[PDB]
This record gives C-alpha cells, structure tokens and sequence, in this order.
C-alpha cells in the first residue's frame, strides 16, 4: 500500500502533448474569428 | 453497488439544485446579452 | 519499528492539518470582513468586490489544501517504512 | 491517467469546431460563442490593463486554453462515475505539464525581451538589493506556487470523495452532494486564478 | 505495537481539532465584527449583509468540518494499524 | 497497553479544549469589541445589535461546544482500549 | 504504569489552562480596547457601555473557567 | 516512577505559564494601543481613560497570576505522585 | 528499536511542524493582503490595476517564505539529515 | 532519573521563554503602532504619548521578565530531583 | 543513543523553522496591508512608499534568515552529539 | 543518559528561538504598518517617525536577541550533563 504519489511518471509528456495540440487548435480556430467578431461588434457600437 | 447508488442520488440532488438555482440566472444573463446585441 | 514511524506520521499529519485549518479559517474570515465592510459602505460595489474576494479565497484555500495533500502523503504513503 | 485528459481535449476540440462553424457577426450571439467570447473579453481586458496587447499579444490564447483545459477537467469529474473518471489534475504530471510550460514560456519571453545576459541579472536583483537573495528563490517559488496549488486543491477533493464512500448510501448521498457542489465553484475559482497568475507573471517578466 | 499507533492517532486528532477550532472561532468572530459594524452603520443593510456573512462563514465552517472529518478518520479508522 | 493509550487520550483531549478555548475567547472578544464600538457610535443601537451578536456568539460557542463534546469523547470513552 | 497516565494528565491539564489563558487574556484585552475607545469618543457613554463590556468579558471568562474546571478534572481526578 | 510524573509536571507547568504569558502580553499591549490612540486625539483624556485601561489590565493580570498559581500547583505541589 | 525508526519518526514530526507553521503564516498573510486589496477596490473602483501590483509583490514574498519552509520540510522527510 | 527530570525541565523552560517572547514582541509592536500613528496624527505630542507607551511597555516587559525568571528557575534550579 | 539526539535535533529545528515561517508571513502581510492601503488612498506615493516597506520586510526577513541559519546548524551539525 | 538531556535541550532551544522569531517578525511588521501609513499621510513622517520606529524595533529586537542568547545557552552549555 502507498505509492508515493508525488514522483512524476511517464504520463507527463503525453499530457503536455495533448495540451499543446489543444493550444494550437484553439489559437487558430477560436481566437482569430472571435477577435474579428468582437472588433466588428465594437464598430457596431 | 451501494456506493454507486448513494453518489448517484447525490448527483441527482445536485443536478436538481443547479437546475433550479444556477440555470435561470445564467440563462437570464445570456438572454440579456442577446437582447443587448439586438439593441441596434 | 514500523509502529513508531507510523505514530510519528500520524502526529505530523495532525500538525499539518491543524496549521492549515488555523490559517484557512483566519484568512477566510479576514477576507470576508473586508468584503462585508465594503458591501456595507458601497452597496452597489457587491458585484465588483466579489471577484477580488474569490481571488483571495483561491490563495488561502490553496495554502490550506496543499497542507491537506501533504497530510495525505504522510499518513497514507508514509516514507521510511 | 491519460484518457481522463484526452477526453477533455476532444471535448474542447469539438467545442472549438462548433464555434468555428457557428460564429457570425450578422446574427445572434445565442450560440456557444457567448462562452468563448466571455472568456476572451476578460482575458483581453486583463492583459491590456497589465501589459498592453501589442507588447505581448500571444498570451491571450494561452490564458484561455489554460483556463478551459482546467475548468472542464475539474467540472466533468462531478458526473457519477464513482464506481471510472478521476480529475486529471489529481496527478502531479498534469499540474507540472501546465505549470512548467508556463514557466519556460514566460522566462523565454524575459530572455527574448531583455536578453540572455541581462534578464538573469534583472531576476536576481529584484525590486531591492537585499531582496535579491530572496528574489532568486521567488523566481523558482512562483511556478511551484502555480503547480502545488492546483494539485492540492483537486487532490483534497479526490481524497474526500473516496473517504465519504465508507458511509452507506443513504448516509452517503448528503456529503457527496455537498462536496461536489462546493468543488464546482472552487475548481472554477482555481482555474481562473491560475490564468490570472499566468497573466501577471508575464506582466512582470516582459517589463 | 498497535497501542502506540492508537495513541499517536489520538494525539494527531487532538491537534487537528484544536487547530480547526482556533481557525473557525477566530474567523467567525472577525466576520461577526464586520457584520456588527455594518449593521450599526446601516440598519437597513441587514438583509444585504447576511449574504456575504453566510458566504464567509460557509468557507470557514467548511475548513472546520473538513478537519473534523479527517479527525474522525484518524481516531476511529486509523490510516494504519 | 491501556496506560499509553489513555495518556495519549488525555493529551489529545487537552489539545482539543485548548484550541477551542483560544478560538472562543478571541472570537467572542472580537465580537464584543464590535458591539461596544457600535453602541458607542450610536447610543440607542443596543436593542438591534444584541441579535447578530447572539448570532456570532452562537457560531463560536457552537464550535467551542463541539470541541468540548469531542474532548469528552476522547477522554472518558477512548477508542482502541 | 499508572504514572504514565498521570504524566499525560499533567500535560493535558497544562495544555488546557494555557489555551484558556491565551484566549481569555486576548479577548479581555480586545474588549478593553473597544471600551477605552468608546469612552474616548463618547465621554459620558460609560454608564451604558460598561454593561456590554462585562457581558462579553463574562462570555470569555466562561470559556476560561470551564477550561479550568476541566483541567482540575484531568489533574486531580484523572481517569485510570 | 515518580520521576516520569515530575517531568510531565514540569512540561505542563511550562505550557500553562507560556500560554498565560502570551495572553497577558498581547492583551496589555492592545489595551496600551487603545490608550495611546485615545490620549493622542484627546490630549486631556488621560485622567478619564486611566480607569478602564486599569480595569482591563487587572482583568488580564488576574488570569496571568492565576496561571502562575496553577503552574506552582503542578510543579511544587504536584497532583498525584 | 532500530535507529532509523527513531530518526524517521523525529523527521516526520519536524516536517509536520515546519509545514504547519508555514501554512499558518501563508494563510494569514494572504488573508490580510486580500483584506487590504478588497477594501481598496471598494473605496477606489478604478484602482484595480494599480493595486494588483503591490498585492502580488507581498503575496510573492509570503509564498516564497512558505515554499522555502516546504523545501526544508521535503529535505527532512525524504533525506533525514544526519541519519 | 536525573536525566529525565532535566530533559522535561529544559523543555518546560523553553516553552516558558518562547511564550513570553511571543507575547512580548507582539505587545511591543502593537504599542509601537499606536505610538507611531498618534505621533503621525498630532506631531508635537512626542513625550506626551511616550508616557503611556512606557507604561504599556512596562507591563509587557514585566510579564516577559517574570517568565524569564521562571525559566531560569526551571533550568538552573530544577524542581524536584 | 545518537539516534535520540538526532531525533531531538530534527524536532527542535522544525519548531525553529515553523515559528520563523509564522512570523515572516504574518509580518510581511501586515506590512503589505499598509502598502496596499496607501497605494489605494494616495496613488502618487508609490515611490517614497516602497522604501519603508522594503525596510520592514528586511527586518522581518533578517529574523527569518537568522532562524533558518540556526535551524540548519541544529540539523546538520548536531551541537552535542 | 546524557543523550536524553541533549535531546530535551535541543527541543527547548527550538521552542525558545521559534517563539522569539514569531514575536520579532509580527512586531516588526505591525510597527512598519504604522510607519508606512504615517509616511503616506505626511512627508514629515520619514523624518520624524523614525525615532519612535527605532524605539519600537529596539524593544522587539532586544527580546529576539536575548532569547537567541538563552537558546545558545541551553544548547551549547546544557546544564545537567
């Protein structure tokens, strides 16, 4: 019993990779369209 | 499994709580922002 | 031999959680005192004040739960056995 | 231990595809764009106030992703999978993957900004000469302050939820519900504070 | 061997409840100080102020009852024995 | 064996009562400070101020008496024996 | 053996009275602070004001003397 | 055997004296804070405010000397033994 | 008794003391700084951007003390200095 | 035997002097805070405020010195034995 | 034998660092509150305000470093083994 | 035998200097808070208030250094050996 849960395992690189791809995907698809939309919405105001 | 049924009833009570209290205000805020958008 | 180490681990976890609770209670109370005084002074400041309050709470509750997790480490996975 | 994160990844990816296809400036905001946009506006406003957009433009997507990737992973654990899911932040690996990446990014920014030779000196000297000895330690305490915060805040819950399991169901339904209700709000707070602290570290690194 | 572990566990639980009581009492007192100051400042403000007071007291009492649960764990269901 | 366990038990119950007394004294004194300051600020305010003072007193005394009851549980009826 | 219990009892009674004295001293001091201030800014309020002071000080002294009695229980009539 | 009890008595006496000293120091300091603050903004108040300050100082000093007497009880006139 | 046993027990108790004092100081300091920040944002609404700087400086100092104590705690528990 | 009593005595003396120092420092600081703030509110009041400050400092230092003397009695002149 | 000295040394050093941590954190926070309040009520003051704050923080941190250094001496050198 | 004495001595030294560190830190911070506020209220503070601030910091640091010296006395010249 007990596994000394503080010490990192191999899963670290995998979680980092699946965070990095999410970051790239977001930076492309979420942010440009929304910033364009927010700018145009401010012009509407 | 007793644990599963107990935590399931817990999830049901929290779902009811969110449905009544949390849902109407957030939807009201979203509706307010939609109407504000239209305002022009 | 494992016994004395286990007793020491339990006592250490108790000290950890006690200090954490002291700090969490006092800090949460003080932050709440600031919020309540502000809401008593500026009634319409409630909304804008809630955010810094939750930031302070996210600092103090973290100061607490870090010790709580280290307590879990001491008690459930005691080193040195 | 990984699948729990991969699920949140595929979720946020599908959400971004939904926004991409839906978003329009002609029509209504009723769709999901109110969430992505409600986050983007707050982050834009915070960074513009602190560091200004044009000095540090790239930190907005980073902040919004380190917010949602944490928020979804904290909230999804409320579902009654108690039995298979477990909050991925309960493992040190996920917390480090976020915190050390934030660290290396903002320090690389300090380097790009002030240079490889000058930035270390600026980090060591700090706001006071005698503080410099403690400044060189704060420089490393900052990221641990980002990591251990999430780790503890989610692991206390991952522990308490398994502790409550030793009660029987009829007794059990009350504390489990109260705790998960508490954990929704507390996880949201601890994701927002992580993104805000990231913005602030960048603010004091670019200067 | 088990007896030493039990004694250590009782000592740990005592430390936990002591620290938790300190924190909870002091935090509730400070929040009450804010509440009384406000309800003296604005007699109309009681309805407004009861809300952030319950919020702060909920945080403090949550820390206290968490310590209480872990104390019961240490005493009756010792993590090791 | 009983001897060591009961010794640890007395130490634990004493830690419980000590932390409880610290918290109660400080919190209730702070509430009284708020009450006294408010009643000096407004010489006709006593009637209403007594109520939330009793509320905060109720919270702090509840914490104190919870700790006291758990002390009684530690000392007279120790587990493990 | 009983000596072990006795030593634990003395330690516990000391902890009890120490914590009680910390709480009672600090609370009485804070109450005196509020009293001195109110008596400073309300020069004549003293007559109405002493009553809340005795009341809050009494609510603190109650915790103190309760801790003291339970300390006497631990020490003089220790279980065992 | 008596030796163990006497050592425990010295430890408990130290605990009680330490707590009493903390409380007395901090309480007398905060009373002095109120006194200095009062005499500053109302320079002639000294002969009024001397009264409640000594009442508070006596209230605290009573607890200090009471704790000293009970430590003398544990140490010199040890219970049991 | 084995010597490692006594030494490890003392080490765990010491680490507990260290982490407890650290947590007390960190919680209380953070709370007082947050009180200052909240009251300042209550009396000066637009000041948020000026106030966030000194708040985070003081919080950085406090957290650095806390995590220094934590590092020495980790040393105590995982290395047992002087064993 | 003598070893046990001496160890308990040293621990008790340390408890005494530590609590005394805590109280002394915190009270001296609380007093100096009022001193500095009063001297900031009405500049010319240096010695006029000094007097109450010396009185308060005397109370707190008297507590500290009494605790010091008791610690000396514990260590150098161990009771019992 | 040496093991008992080592354990006592670890416990002492830990008490040392815990007290130092409490003091450093609380003093730094108390100074930070004054700094934040001054920056809230006097925006232009920051330049002259930062020096006294660093001075107070320096006094506190000096006490903390002395405490840490003596802890290191205790734990690594065992003065008396 | 001497080992137990040394262990008690080291624990006592840790207690004493830890309490002293708590007091020094908290007192220095509380003084600096009044200093900072006064300097925020008036530039004359940076000139004047230094005499009171040095006085208070002296009353605190005297206690810190004296407790440090008595710690050295316990640990390096342990009476009882």
């Amino acid at each position: 019993g007990g596994s000394n849960f503080l010490i990192p395992n191999g899963t670290f690189f995998a979680v980092l990779i699946i965070f990095l791809i999410v970051l790239g995907v977001i930076s492309k698809w979420v942010v440009p369209p929304i910033s364009k939309v927010l700018a145009e919405r401010e012009a509407m105001l | 499994m007793s644990i599963f049924i107990g935590q399931l009833i817990g999830f049901a009570v929290i779902a009811f709580i969110i449905v009544k209290w949390v849902v109407p205000p957030v939807r009201t805020l979203m509706r307010n922002q939609q109407e504000a958008v239209r305002a022009a | 031999p494992n016994a004395i180490i286990t007793a020491g681990a339990l006592i250490g976890g108790g000290l950890i959680m006690g200090g954490g609770a002291i700090g969490a209670g006092i800090g949460d109370g003080i932050a709440g005192n600031a919020l309540i005084s502000g809401i008593a002074r500026q009634p319409e400041a409630q909304g804008r004040l809630f955010t810094p309050f939750f930031i302070t709470v996210g600092l103090v509750e973290a100061a607490y739960f870090i010790n709580l997790a280290f307590m879990a480490l001491f008690v459930f996975a005691t080193p040195g056995l | 231990t990984i699948l729990a994160t991969a699920v949140t990844a595929v979720i946020v990816i599908a959400l971004a595809f939904y926004l991409r296809a839906k978003v329009t400036s002609t029509g209504v905001p009723s769709g999901v764009q109110l969430f992505w946009e409600a986050l983007t506006i707050q982050m834009r406003q915070q960074i513009e106030g602190s560091i200004g957009m044009k000095i540090a433009p790239f930190v907005l997507p980073l902040s919004v992703t380190i917010f949602v990737f944490i928020l979804i992973s904290n909230w999804l654990a409320v579902l009654p999978l108690q039995y298979l899911y477990k909050a991925p932040a309960s493992d040190i690996n996920f917390v480090l993957a976020l915190a050390l990446f934030v660290f290396v990014c903002y320090h690389a920014a300090g380097i790009w900004r002030r240079g490889i030779v000058g930035h270390p000196i600026k980090v060591v000297k700090g706001h006071v000469a005698f503080l410099a000895p403690i400044n060189i330690v704060e420089e490393l305490a900052k990221p641990i302050s980002l990591a251990l915060r999430l780790f503890g805040n989610i692991f206390a819950g991952g522990i308490l939820v398994a502790l409550i399991a030793m009660f029987p169901w009829y007794i059990q339904w009350f504390p489990n519900a109260v705790w998960k209700t508490f954990d929704l709000f507390v996880g949201l707070i601890q994701a927002f504070i992580f993104s805000l602290l990231t913005i602030l570290y960048f603010s004091q690194s670019m200067e």
